[PDB]
């Protein structure tokens, strides 16, 4: 504010802003696939009681019996 | 822990996050490194200079994008020890690294020392209770609900159909192409470039991404299509320019229909597909053919299911009910799955606890992971 | 009877077939004088083209047509086309047939103008459009290897094994001699010689191709050229003023090798080779290790094979035998391959006759390009 | 040692300074060194051959001034030492040079001879034990309080745009133009002497530059200001006469818009915005464009920002927001900001002591400050 006559060249009448006026999906719809819609709570429930038993298991490259089938056991 | 693990979808374009047990990943940012390629002068400007997430994406000009993952396959270690620590930092999760365990999904049929190192440093520099690295097409399977169905994904970088009937899944028909979206979308910046409208920056790949997201239809008929003429549409960059498309809209992603585009001889998604049905038994081929499942980003081209019931139609035996079943977030179903797979109680079972990784070490980790 | 004519984005060798040496050498310049409310008297031109430009170019704009091998003004073109033919060779372009050189990856309207202009504006009978690197292959005397190109406003990389050409292992670049001479002229201008204008850009250029070398250890050079100073030469401008440049003469090329000093955010020459192998073939990398054909006018600096083969060696395996190939006549290597192809037996059913450009049209020329 | 900060805020046409933390330098003066037309013999007239400021506004037809700095560069290295030592004198100051901190201003892209040369005189003249030789545009930043913004200045010899983005200057995307003010003022005396006055001297070129600063419009068409008859807005002169300009006062601010209608070769101020935000990166200059900061002394024009608003109209995309912020203070905002600068703490690390000056030399400064 005291810039004003304290300085020579500090004019006023300066429109301080130029501006401008400030102006102001579609392929899950197709008729190829079956959209599904994925419900974690329905899918929670049936995967709910289904164990998975890992006695003794592997998946590498190791060959020492005939086949090697991993995830054995469950409920 | 008797507290709840951390789904981390390690993908290649976007990797997303969350804890377990929950219904979308909370935390979706993409998967690449910012590091600015000026000079700061002036004070109070940006620091850190390892930008990732929303930073990086809200400044893309400052910085130079660097991916860490090319094809699935992890190039730069740093880097993604950056972003897993970005993961656990206050701006994604606030919690600890060495309080929950981590559910990190993987493309199947990835060198074995990604499996090592990460878990070296999940269980080295982290020092994580329990990790299970995990295939993608059996969390997807697992938030579909089904269990038989081939998954049929593409994602930034590695597409690959892995045949799964009623829990068994065959480790010798899985096929597996390095040609995805980050290809397609590398591709596409080559045909701008024949168009005229070059783009060289790295901050200026993902506008070019952000372009074959938005206009890039795929074509029933191939080479029909391709001696006609179409009308031009335009397109709008973030600087305001304008750009005529072209043909490349059409000619760039039938890059996963025909690989030699590219230059490399491989297969397409529909041979990856149907080679991978036909790899397997006599027997279930028929169900596989009436289960299919889709999913990765890569498969959101407008007509991408025409195509594939066309191609598939035109290599499947006659009279054979086929049947795409995609699902509607389509992006975020690996994430769903690894949340259902980790809210279980028998996920406790298949993990390998650190104490045991302390005691063997790789060997622990290729037992107990596909 | 063919016309072999090399249109760059600098000079415009062009001349006739079978000879050695091409007949015009000229800088494609085209440029209007200072267009004032005063007036001339006694005649001058409206545009100076060619040496006319180069002499008078103390008043004209220097205005090239072609940048970054893009015609970027068909008029200028025209012009330089119009002079080249009626004023350099002085001979008219209907009794034969034109051979015209473009870059790799060249964007389609300047390669379908261009055919456009010279049957519809001169009404040529025949004309044909030739990759640089090709040619500069032709003139090499091989049929296996790779063309490291290097122009002013292009530098590109063509793999060719045993006559066949790899369209997907081509790389290009846009860091070319133009932006060495830019570079040159901004740091001229740190020094104390302040070179504003466009006429100042052919006298910095001039320092370019004089006074300029590649250095083999940039570090080690510029420390002792930052300790020492014999290495400081001087020059004379067109005036009587005389110049000192210490650094300048190797970091001038230096952007080349290094196009971080430029802000490019990209790779060097020799990576650009190094990367433009590696997307060959497996089997066909050791020929190319061996038959690297460097051209181009920007491959005139002294002791620029030295850096060449010092950086693909630390890049490439040491069981590879690195060659790099660097004839003296390498500043015309692409219109001697222009003269070698236009004067063989079997090219004459390669060209694109007039009845072929009145049928089909300026598509015809991406059928009949390469 | 410590004391006050002083920012002596240099620049081609008015040398400014004053202690940090003020919001006004109180010691501003038009940069120049006045010396009488007759050699001196004896005494009886302007004693001492030495005028500055308003010793030197005292008499203008007794007097023949010698610019010292042109175009940034300084010329006259004595002349300098003695604006520097009236700035240090009775009149301006009163304070002690080896006590105080001495902030320093240069325009971007300067010659390193003037750098060591003014710090040569900053530290063994006047042995200031801090200097810190920042830029021009960070400093109207800084007074602004902006951390984005595309710094347009104009001071009285260079005009140059610097797109800084949130404290990070892109040296690459700078435009610098040597037409500013003084050339206004000669070009304003060319159309002058087509009114029918005439000015001869130094002085006289003096009273042209207040006949400038007096009365000067850009209006959005000068064309209508030609069809049309101007009301001949008088002057009275200072020497006591009056002169009706005319149509002068609206053709010579055309040069910074229009520089080829004279006869010299540039882009203009409209294009130096332009193009050094083109030079930018493709996600910024949307953001660029609706940050543009003004400075300079010849910025003060009426109608400068409209005929500005229209200019970038032409060049810019449309519908893209544009905002030219336009201060009060842009005859001081290098010297607020200065101030706001060399008032902050983290500023002490920016400054190199005497003993660290007399370590390296010319190296230490620019390690230090760059
Ligand atoms: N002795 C030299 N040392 C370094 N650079 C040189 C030398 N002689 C010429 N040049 C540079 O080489 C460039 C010459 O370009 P060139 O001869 O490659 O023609 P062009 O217009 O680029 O077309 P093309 O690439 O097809 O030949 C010029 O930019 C010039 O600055
Ligand atoms: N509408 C779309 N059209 C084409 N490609 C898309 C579309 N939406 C997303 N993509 C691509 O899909 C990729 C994301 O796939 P995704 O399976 O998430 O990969 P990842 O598993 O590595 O995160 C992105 O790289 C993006 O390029
Ligand atoms: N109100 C005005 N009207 C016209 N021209 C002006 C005005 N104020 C200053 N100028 C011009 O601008 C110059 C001052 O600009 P400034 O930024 O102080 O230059 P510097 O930074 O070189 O000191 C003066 O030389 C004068 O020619």
């Amino acid at each position: 504010d005291p810039k004003y006559a304290d300085l020579p060249g500090i004019a006023r009448n300066e429109p301080d802003v130029y501006e401008t006026s400030d102006l102001p999906l579609e392929e899950l719809t197709s008729t190829s696939v079956e959209h599904i819609i994925v419900n974690p709570n329905a899918a929670y429930d049936k995967f709910k009681d289904k164990r998975v038993g890992t006695k003794g298991l592997d998946f590498s490259d190791r060959i020492g019996k005939t086949k090697r089938t991993g995830y054995e056991s469950g409920e | 822990i008797a507290n709840q693990p951390v789904v981390i979808d390690n993908g290649s374009g976007v990797i997303k996050a969350g804890f377990a047990g929950d219904q979308i990943p909370k935390y979706c940012f993409p998967n690449y490194v910012g590091r600015p390629k000026h000079v700061r002068v002036m004070a109070g400007a940006l620091e850190g200079d390892i930008f990732i997430g929303p930073k990086a994406e809200e400044h893309r000009g400052l910085l130079s994008i660097r991916y860490p993952m090319e094809h699935g396959i992890v190039k730069d270690w740093n880097d993604m020890e950056r972003i897993w620590q970005y993961v656990y930092s206050k701006d994604q999760l606030q919690t600890f690294s060495e309080e929950h365990p981590v559910l990190l999904t993987e493309a199947p049929l990835n060198p074995r020392k990604n499996r090592e190192r990460a878990a070296e440093v999940f269980f080295e520099t982290f020092n994580v209770p329990a990790l299970f690295i995990s295939m993608q097409a059996v969390l997807s399977l697992y938030a579909t609900g089904r269990t038989t169905g081939v998954v049929l994904d593409s994602g930034d970088g590695v597409t690959h159909a892995v045949p799964i009937y009623e829990g068994f899944a065959m480790p010798h028909s899985i096929m597996r192409i390095d040609i995805a979206g980050r290809d397609v979308s590398r591709f596409l910046r080559l045909y701008l470039r024949k168009e005229g409208y070059d783009f060289h920056s790295s901050s200026e790949f993902e506008i070019v991404k952000a372009i074959k997201e938005r206009a890039c239809y795929l074509s029933i008929n191939p080479q029909k299509d391709e001696t006609l003429e179409t009308e031009k549409a335009q397109y709008y960059l973030p600087d305001g320019s304008t750009i005529e498309i072209g043909p490349s809209r059409f000619r760039a992603p039938e890059l996963l229909f025909r690989p030699d585009l590219i230059g490399e001889e491989s297969e397409g998604i529909h041979e990856v597909l149907v080679f991978a049905i036909q790899k397997s038994d006599m027997d279930l081929r028929r169900t596989l053919f009436s289960n299919i499942v889709l999913s990765g980003g890569s498969t959101l081209f407008k007509g991408f299911g025409d195509r594939l019931l066309s191609e598939v139609k035109k290599l499947a035996p006659k009279d054979v009910k086929i049947r795409i079943s995609a699902p509607q977030e389509r992006l975020y179903s690996t994430w769903i799955g690894g949340s259902i797979l980790a809210s279980l109680d028998t996920f406790k079972k298949m993990w390998v606890s650190k104490k045991e990784y302390e005691e063997d070490g790789a060997r622990s980790i290729h037992r107990k992971t596909f | 009877a063919a016309l072999v004519v090399d249109n760059g984005s600098g000079m415009c060798k062009a001349g006739f077939a079978g000879d050695d040496a091409p007949r015009a050498v000229f800088p494609s310049i085209v440029g209007r004088p200072r267009h004032q409310g005063v007036m001339v008297g006694m005649g001058q031109k409206d545009s100076y083209v060619g040496d006319e430009a180069q002499s008078k170019r103390g008043i004209l704009t220097l205005k090239y047509p072609i940048e970054h091998g893009i015609v970027t003004n068909w008029d200028d073109m025209e012009k330089i086309w119009h002079h080249t033919f009626y004023n350099e060779l002085r001979v008219a372009p209907e009794e034969h047939p034109v051979l015209l050189t473009e870059a790799p990856l060249n964007p389609k309207a300047n390669r379908e103008k261009m055919t456009q202009i010279m049957f519809e504006t001169f009404n040529t009978p025949a004309m044909y459009v030739a990759i640089q690197a090709v040619l500069s292959l032709y003139a090499s005397g091989r049929t296996t290897g790779i063309v490291m190109d290097s122009g002013d406003g292009v530098t590109h990389t063509v793999p060719i094994y045993e006559g066949y050409a790899l369209p997907h292992a081509i790389l290009r670049l846009d860091l070319a001699g133009r932006d060495l001479t830019d570079y040159l002229m901004k740091i001229l201008t740190e020094r104390g010689y302040s070179f504003t204008t466009t006429a100042e850009r052919e006298i910095v250029r001039d320092i370019k191709e004089k006074l300029c070398y590649v250095a083999l250890d940039f570090e080690q050079e510029m420390a002792t050229a930052a300790s020492s100073s014999s290495l400081e030469k001087s020059y004379e401008l067109p005036d009587g003023q005389v110049i000192t440049i210490g650094n300048e003469r190797f970091r001038c090329p230096e952007a080349l090798f290094q196009p971080s000093f430029l802000g490019m955010e990209s790779c060097g020459i020799h990576e650009t080779t190094f990367n433009s192998i590696m997307k060959c073939d497996v089997d066909i990398r050791k020929d190319l290790y061996a038959n690297t054909v460097l051209s181009g006018g920007t491959t005139m600096y002294p002791g620029i094979a030295d850096r060449m083969q010092k950086e693909i060696t630390a890049l490439a395996p040491s069981t590879m035998k690195i060659k790099i190939i660097a004839p003296p006549e390498r500043k015309y290597s692409v219109w001697i391959g222009g003269s070698i192809l236009a004067s063989l037996s079997t090219f004459q059913q390669m060209w694109i006759s007039k009845q072929e450009y009145d049928e089909s049209g300026p598509s015809i020329v991406h059928r009949k390009c390469f």
